[PDB]
């Protein structure tokens, strides 16, 4: 119960402050809500309908999202390039000296 | 039409009401907890456990969407919302089963979920 407006101890947070993301926090068993700064990782934010929330990061070889079609950091050994993540480097650019983007 | 319910892991013995909303039949499976905004827009074979607060969905939909989600029976923990019972009288034809709960039963049921032990849970009629 960390975050929220309205709380309970069974179902941790019910309502968020509009400056926080709710997200359901999952424990074998038990499932109760959170409010937190920014989604966690592997999630990106999502100005829901009526809570702000948190959508689970679905692209290729991505690790860590902004938005839906864009990528922050990518799969460790893999090379970024305007927010998508490749193995085989492209060839619009090269790959930079030491980090990888193309 | 009242409910048996019964909790042992891999015990606790309480009692509840059928829903006129669902359909009355026994079920078995295991226990999980639900948010009720996760029941907005896991591997199957459970009981889910609804713990209403004082909206996304109606409660008949809500208990519509957690079979759908694959669930045997909902147990709906009414404890904070009496007035949930007077809205679950109207018929629909659900499936699985929409089991109601409150009081020192809900609490202890809570309990045994709170303490994060796999248990497996079944209803008769």
């Amino acid at each position: 119960c960390k975050g929220c407006l309205s709380c309970s101890k069974d179902n941790g947070c019910l309502r968020c402050q509009p400056k926080l993301f709710f997200y359901l926090r999952r424990e074998g068993m038990r499932q109760y809500g959170e409010c937190l700064q920014s989604c966690p990782p592997g999630y990106y934010g999502v100005r829901g309908p009526d809570m702000n929330r948190c959508s689970r990061c679905r692209i290729e070889n991505c690790d860590s999202c902004f938005s839906r079609d864009f990528c922050i950091k990518c799969k460790s050994g893999f090379y970024s390039h305007k927010g998508q993540c490749f193995e085989e480097c492209p060839e619009g650019f090269a790959p930079l000296d030491d980090t990888m983007v193309c | 039409v009242k409910a048996l319910i019964r909790v042992t892991p891999l015990n606790l013995t309480l009692e509840g009401l059928f829903a006129r909303v669902a359909e009355i039949s026994p079920a078995e499976g295991r226990l999980l907890q639900f948010h009720p905004l996760s029941l907005c827009n896991t591997k199957p074979g459970f009981i889910s456990i609804v713990k209403l607060e004082t909206p996304c969905l109606s409660l008949a939909n809500k208990a519509r969407l957690a079979g759908e989600r694959g669930a045997h029976a909902v147990l709906f923990d009414i404890t904070n919302d009496r007035g949930a019972l007077q809205q679950l009288q109207q018929p629909a034809g659900i499936n699985q089963p929409v089991v109601l709960i409150w009081g020192p039963d809900a609490e202890k049921l809570m309990d045994v979920v709170n303490k994060n032990k796999e248990a497996l849970v079944k209803i008769e009629v």
